[PDB]
């Protein structure tokens, strides 16, 4: 997250790390045993981690679960990152308090001018490399589908959206990959792409939850 | 460098190069990355030429 | 055209020179007054160049006729190259007669298998450099768009298909852009791009003309 502020310890309880010897992308927990990431977020041997501010410290309220199975999208386009959205299981279940809640997905899509709250541990710079240890937060609206469009012609599918500030300065950033961001409460969106971060008319794309609810549904009923 | 590059069959060709790397990029100018550790960056340039493999 | 044969003179009447100086793309001739051709091939200063045989010899039935206007398609994507189709109004309406003859368009799209006549004066040569002068006709069937997926992963969207061979050896290439894919006497592609020109497993990719009908009549139509 560049230009954001400390989200506070466990504020953003359905915020999650994924490791792999180091923190390499986020994730959402959106029920016990299950995490929605982005598909370019694949990797073999994925930790959970729950319940984390500061991921190079353990602080007490912690739970780190292997992923027993990865499922990306099944029209996931690794080219154009159409359908960037993956399913991880939680080998076992996580426990639900306080601090490691799950978030609830959307049964209408979000509207342009909402406002949404982004997070994660990735940089914190547009220039250079600073990696934040404690969780970041940003909250940045919906652009419309009209300004994405512009912004990166020919580049956006109906499975994306763009959301943050034309004028720069406030963005997510690498390592925010996989994170949520959530309006009024609902997990509207997974950090996907950009160009550069935080840069003059080049907001952040966003992988559009919305259109996912009932793969989301059927998938986990499964499996 | 550029693997993979498809061009219209026009003269001249419009051309690019549709080669996920890491590195993100001197020669190209419009370069679209993913916000993962590593990341996986794109070059959406068009050109001429491709380039070699 | 790589590994086609020649057409014979005038055989082909529907196909159009585009010319700016020199041959730099083809197109279909479809009424008396208007020309499909791809999008990509937009330029200004066009001639429409008809009842041509050798492009570089006047041999007598040829109608130069400059393009009052072109029209590319409004939701033309020059990134994915979706919607790869544009509409050029002839400066006056050409004589039509057995040499220069209009193509039918589609009622209905053509399934895989079809086999389909695709021209043009472009290059003859997967590797080097060869220019006909006479027009280059190749027979070759409309490939599933499964084939057409796993050729290039990610890069075709509804408006595409792929023809030709996956063993290579016979394709469409440079200067063949714009030019004609009739399947059963109708006009069922135009020819857009691919990687390289008759390689192994890269067939060439074509703009699906039956998606378009509809706005092909409108926009005519209206202008």
């Amino acid at each position: 997250i560049v230009g954001g502020y400390t989200c506070g310890a466990n504020t953003v309880p359905y915020q999650v790390s994924l490791n792999s010897g180091y923190h390499f992308c986020g994730g959402s927990l959106i029920n016990s045993q299950w995490v929605v990431s982005a598909a370019h977020c694949y990797k073999s041997g994925i930790q959970v981690r729950l319940g984390e501010d500061n991921i190079n410290v353990v602080e007490g309220n912690e739970q780190f679960i292997s992923a027993s199975k990865s499922i990306v999208h099944p029209s996931y386009n690794s080219n154009t990152l159409n359908n960037d959205i993956m399913l991880i299981k939680l080998k076992s279940a996580a426990s639900l308090n306080s601090r490691v809640a799950s978030i609830s997905l959307p049964t209408s899509c979000a509207s342009a001018g909402t406002q949404c709250l982004i997070s994660g541990w990735g940089n914190t710079k547009s220039s250079g490399t600073s990696y934040p240890d404690v969780l970041k937060c940003l909250k940045a609206p919906i652009l419309s589908d009209s300004s994405c469009k512009s912004a990166y012609p020919g580049q956006i599918t109906s499975n994306m959206f763009c959301a943050g500030y034309l004028e720069g300065g406030k963005d997510s950033c690498q390592g925010d990959s996989g994170g949520p961001v959530v309006c009024s409460g609902k997990l509207q969106g997974i950090v996907s792409w950009g160009s550069g971060c935080a840069q003059k008319n080049k907001p952040g794309v966003y992988t559009k939850v919305c259109n996912y609810v009932s793969w989301i549904k059927q998938t986990i009923a499964s499996n | 460098c550029c693997d993979f590059c498809p061009c219209t069959r026009s003269i001249p060709p419009q051309c690019q190069c549709t080669d996920v790397r890491e590195k993100c990029h001197s020669a190209c100018k419009s370069c679209l990355c993913t916000r993962s550790f590593p990341p996986q960056c794109r070059c959406y340039d068009i050109t001429d030429f491709c380039y070699p493999s």
